[PDB]
């Protein structure tokens, strides 16, 4: 339904976490919002000064570490999808 | 502080000789040819009054425990005026005579707690007989003669009430003020007047009034202020190529807006005029709603959905006319269905039982009147100040008066209602549990005697003479003090309210009833 | 209390009543005595004040599907969220009526708790662990009738189950 | 009617949902402004340092999401028109 375009890629944030190693239940107020998702769009790539297409190191699937003051909501479907570009993802989880 | 206590006799005389000198006072007034009495103000210009009320209320004694007697009859007149607006001295004239009547009953011996339940007994028996001889008070003749009477004999006064009436009828509000000529004149609003002006000398379409007149207009109904202009013009666009005139009704038109709408009206492209929103806090969406009910519109607010620039022609307001003063405008009739507004009108109605502040009914019956009434103002002329003030008490005992006779009917004046009444009650058997309750009933069967036999003093005549003739007679048979003459009272056109006089009895007796269960009284003592 | 009358007078008031009106002559169903009477009604209970219209969609959205009205009893209904309560009754998508939380302080807290057990549901509340989001229909309460006059509403008979109303009731009378 | 340059592209923004899922009727004051629109009018293209044009990611027609922050409205003929850079739009719906 979304496609992004260039460096842009989509991400779904992951619910705050619930149950512990303990099983202790954290209230969803308390519960620190986690800086991961997984991806459901990626874009072409961003294009560089000589045309082309930047290769991109995020493919759609994987679980990906994004900063906390980066990205952009939408509102489509209800869902709480997050839009950023591809260099704020600070890290790939397996 | 320290207490004083008084026991037995020596507390019954002091609390009587409270209840005397308020009542003596009071007494001079009653009738129509009792006196005024002149009450001194901190402020200069004393007061000149008639009204029993008036005077009881600024009557203190320095014996505090003869003021004891006096504040409890005080409050006699105090509830009379505040259920019937009128009977007061009749009230504090009735308590008296319970009073004196049932001292000699409980010097006597006789158990004070069943003179009371006796006392209550025969004021319910009478009230009741009240209710039969009553007359509904159908004819605007008989308004007249219940506003004359109560006016002290004066038939401008009943007259001009009973136009007012006539005009604004059973749902309107009519309203005393002062008065720039020497004569009474009546003053008719109709339709919707909700006494707010223009917010601009550039409004007004003809120079021969300074008035604003817009014939067939459409009406904004908005709850939040206006000043720009990008609002508006959707709205306004859609004002003009229809061709009528535009009346905003908001909190403020002010900057971009009242500029736009300024420049339209000297440029002649677009008629319109602006007003503020009547009434502060929630008061003042109620009354726009009822505008919107009246004009056939809604009003434009966020609170409900609506929006200014979403704002239709449908949801604009519509009336035949209105013209905007410097101060007030009226809506001559709204566009509204009349089944609506009728609803609305009860559901006014029915807050109006629900209402609990004095001026809370009192607008609420403004807001009827708007609606489906009209809006009657009395002016009072006098020459001057105390003049005026004097007659304004009797155009509002009047008003006051001629309220409780639609209420609840007429009867024979003069104190006759009051002896028909007693005179049907013991042929009906009226009877107490024991002796100390049938003295109970003897003291109210001889108090009901005393407002004719003070109406017959104050006229010089001897009481006791008239009323053994009027005893003799029968229906509405009784003495016309004015004329000293014997006749029938509702021809001779002194009319009562059946309301005024069983409330002045009500509270007569419920207050000099307990005076009379007195042993003990209690006050400061005095500082030396 | 004083009366108006000249006679004695006994009024009995039955099952929940907390003196509180409506925020909106809008939730008003019939003219004739001008209260707002919901039948089966979901209540919700709120002890925190509502004006965003993001947070009370989720739930708004549930009682719409079952069509039984919906009473909100929070702190304050205002705004957005008091906007499109109005919006919806007017229209006749979906009947509901919102009320002041009755009583102040921990005192309001109490008989919130009052509320939810006798009409079955739950307090929405941060404090225990419950989101406006996340509100469900089960932890709404439940009544068969609840009228809404200018000033006052009456519960007419909650839902919660007598067991849990008696012990609640015997918690109070040991506090007493 | 109104021709972009460079890079700019036009969009008409879409109008906040009134219905929802249920039918539930938001009044145009609660609804929230949605990010997205449809594209009218689209540029030829930022120059880039070596000259020429950038091909264009986004042609008329589509339906675009771009970020708050930016884009201008424009006054031309009553519409409201948004006017923003190709970069700050992030996604294509369908
Ligand atoms: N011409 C009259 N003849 C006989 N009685 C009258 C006449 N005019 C008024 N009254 C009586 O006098 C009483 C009016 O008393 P008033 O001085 O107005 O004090 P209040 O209004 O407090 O009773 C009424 O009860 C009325 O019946
Ligand atoms: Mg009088």
């Amino acid at each position: 339904k979304l496609r992004p375009l260039h460096d842009r890629v989509v991400v779904k944030r992951i619910e705050a976490e619930r149950k512990t190693a303990s099983g202790i239940v954290i209230p969803d107020t308390a519960g620190e919002k986690p800086d991961q998702g997984e991806v459901l769009a990626v874009g072409d790539g961003k294009i560089l000064d000589d045309g082309s297409k930047r290769p991109m190191a995020v493919k759609v699937g994987d679980k990906v570490l994004f900063g906390k003051y980066a990205g952009q909501t939408v509102k489509v479907e209800g869902e709480e999808l997050l839009v950023l570009r591809e260099d704020d993802i600070m890290a790939v989880i397996e | 502080a320290a207490k004083e206590v008084k026991f037995h006799d020596s507390a019954r005389e002091r609390l009587v000789a409270g209840v005397n000198l308020l009542a003596n006072a009071v007494k001079t007034t009653l009738g129509p040819k009792g006196r005024n009495v002149v009450i001194e103000r901190s402020f200069g210009a004393p007061i000149v009054t008639k009204d029993g009320v008036t005077v009881a209320k600024e009557i203190e004694l320095k014996d505090k425990f003869e003021n004891m007697g006096a504040q409890m009859v005080k409050e006699v007149a105090s509830k009379t005026a505040d259920v019937a607006g009128d009977g007061t001295t009749t009230a504090t004239v009735l308590a008296q005579a319970i009073v004196r009547e049932g001292m000699k009953y409980v010097a006597a011996g006789m158990n004070p707690m069943d003179l009371k339940r006796g006392i209550d007994k025969a004021v319910t028996a009478i009230v009741e007989e009240l209710k039969a001889i009553s007359k509904p008070c159908s004819t605007t003749k008989e308004i007249a003669q219940v506003g004359t009477i109560s006016a002290n004999a004066d038939s401008s006064i009943g007259e001009i009430i009973a136009q007012a009436m006539d005009k604004v009828g059973k749902e309107g509000v009519i309203t005393v003020e002062d008065g720039k000529s020497l004569e009474n004149e009546l003053e008719v609003v109709e339709g919707m007047q909700f006494d707010r002006g223009y917010l601009s000398p550039y409004f007004i379409n003809n120079p021969d009034k300074q008035v604003a007149v817009l014939d067939n207009p459409y009406i904004l109904l908005h709850d939040k202020k206006i000043s720009n202009i990008r609002d508006l013009l959707p709205v306004l666009e859609q004002v003009a190529k229809a061709g009528r005139p535009l009346l905003i009704i908001a909190e403020d038109v002010e900057g971009e807006a009242l500029a736009t709408l300024v420049v339209n009206n000297l440029r002649g492209i677009l008629k319109t005029c602006a007003v503020k929103a009547p009434g502060f806090g929630d008061r003042r969406k109620a009354m726009l709603q009822d505008i919107a009910i009246l004009t056939g519109g809604t009003v434009i607010s966020e609170e409900v959905g609506l929006s200014l620039e979403k704002a239709t022609l449908e949801d604009l307001g519509q009336a035949k006319r209105v013209e905007v003063a410097k101060e007030h405008t009226t809506i001559i009739d709204g566009a509204g269905d009349p089944a609506k507004i009728q609803a609305r009108v009860k559901e006014i109605r029915v807050q109006i039982e629900e209402a609990t502040s004095d001026y809370d009914r009192e607008k609420l019956q403004e807001r009827v009147a708007k609606l489906a009434g009209g809006v009657a103002v009395i002016k009072v002329g006098a020459a001057t100040e105390v003049e005026m003030k004097e007659k304004k008490a009797r155009v509002e005992d009047a008003l006051h008066a001629t309220r409780a006779a639609v209420e609840e009917g007429i009867v024979p004046g003069g104190g006759v209602a009051l002896l028909r009444a007693r005179e049907a009650a013991v042929a009906k058997g009226l009877k107490g549990d024991n002796p100390d309750q049938e003295a109970g009933i003897k003291i109210v069967l001889r108090a009901v005697e005393q407002p004719l036999r003070e109406i017959v003093a104050n006229a010089g005549e001897e009481p006791s003479v008239i009323v053994a003739k009027v005893l003799e007679g029968k229906g509405n048979y009784g003495y016309n003090a004015a004329t000293g003459e014997f006749g029938d009272m509702i021809e001779m056109g002194v009319l009562d309210p059946t309301k005024v006089t069983r409330s002045a009895l009500q509270n007569a007796a419920s207050v000099a009833g307990l005076m009379l269960t007195t042993e003990c009284m209690i006050a400061e003592a005095p500082k030396d």
